[PDB]
């Protein structure tokens, strides 16, 4: 059995038609996560972002 | 009895009006206030999701 702790963070998930969570990103964790939470998108295009 | 001192615990069911179909109504849904017109839907809900 495995234990661990939680701090209060932000997320971003994606549900679908019927309702269902499918798929979450962080958005603390890495550059390229943090503009995928910035641009509110799972693709991000070629180029400079702020 | 008691108000406003702790979480409600105990009380009775509330008689309610019937649901009227197709008409300007000021709706209160355990909780929720507007106004609008209700119809029969489609969405197909999730056991908790209310």
């Amino acid at each position: 059995y495995y234990v661990g702790y939680l701090q209060p963070r932000t997320f971003l998930l994606k549900y679908n038609e019927n309702g269902t969570i499918t798929d979450a990103v962080d958005c603390a964790l890495d550059p390229l996560s943090e503009t995928k939470c910035t641009l509110k998108s799972f693709t991000v295009e070629k180029g400079i972002y702020q | 009895f008691e108000l406003l001192h702790a979480p409600a615990t105990v009380c009775g069911p509330k008689k309610s009006t019937n649901l009227v179909k197709n008409k300007c109504v000021n709706f209160n849904f355990n909780g929720l206030k507007g106004t609008g017109v209700l119809t029969e839907s489609n969405k197909k809900f999730l056991p908790f999701q209310q």
